[PDB]
């Protein structure tokens, strides 16, 4: 690996004269919040983003317009199990930062949250996700 | 008892009496051999 993280000096200080610029960073989604919200340098820096999805920022990555992605963990994970070759991504156990989880969003206080949410913990409980994983989720490298 | 502060594993069996909070970690199940 090349960086340690978010806490790198060449991340925390854009400075050096070989300065790794344009992690992609989608703009106005959510990670972006949580940059703009900790640390203001990068997100004052971070100008040279990427204007559509993961799809075009890996390309640009590929060409060598950017050097660095920054985005969410499983679509980064997914993307990276399925392609020619293999690019990489930094050091997976440890490449989890600000661990959360997805989830469905309902109105403020609903009945359904009481049902769908024991159906979910069931769901977690018998192994049902697991091959759902093995289906929908995997890649040959 | 009026709160649990412990390593309490989130299941079916104890949401149908208790009301849990969102996880601070995750962990899964793994088993101990001697090397
Ligand atoms: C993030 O939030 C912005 C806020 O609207 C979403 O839209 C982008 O914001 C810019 C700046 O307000 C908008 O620019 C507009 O462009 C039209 C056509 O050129 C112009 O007539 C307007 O007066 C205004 O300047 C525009 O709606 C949009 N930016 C662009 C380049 O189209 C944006 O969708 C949210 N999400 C993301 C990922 O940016």
């Amino acid at each position: 690996d090349t960086v340690s993280g978010l806490s790198d000096k060449k991340f925390q200080r854009p400075q050096d004269q070989y300065p790794p610029f344009r992690f992609g960073t989608v703009p106005n989604g959510s990670t972006e919040r949580n940059i703009r919200s900790n640390y203001r340098d990068m997100h004052t820096h971070m100008v040279k983003f990427n204007q559509r999805s993961v799809e075009d920022a890996l390309t640009s990555l590929k060409m060598g317009k950017l050097d660095a992605f920054i985005y969410d963990a499983a679509v980064l994970n997914y993307m990276a199990g399925k392609d020619e070759g293999c690019k990489l991504v930094t050091i997976g156990s440890g490449k989890v930062f600000a661990t959360t989880g997805y989830g469905i969003a309902m109105q403020k206080d609903s009945h359904w949250k009481r049902a769908i949410d024991l159906a979910l913990l069931q769901f977690l409980g018998d192994g049902e996700t697991q091959k759902l994983e093995t289906v929908w989720l995997s890649g040959i490298c | 008892a009026d709160m649990i502060v412990a390593p309490l594993t989130i299941n079916n069996e104890r949401a149908q009496y208790i009301e849990f909070s969102k996880p601070f970690k995750y962990q899964g199940l793994t088993i101990l051999v001697k090397k």
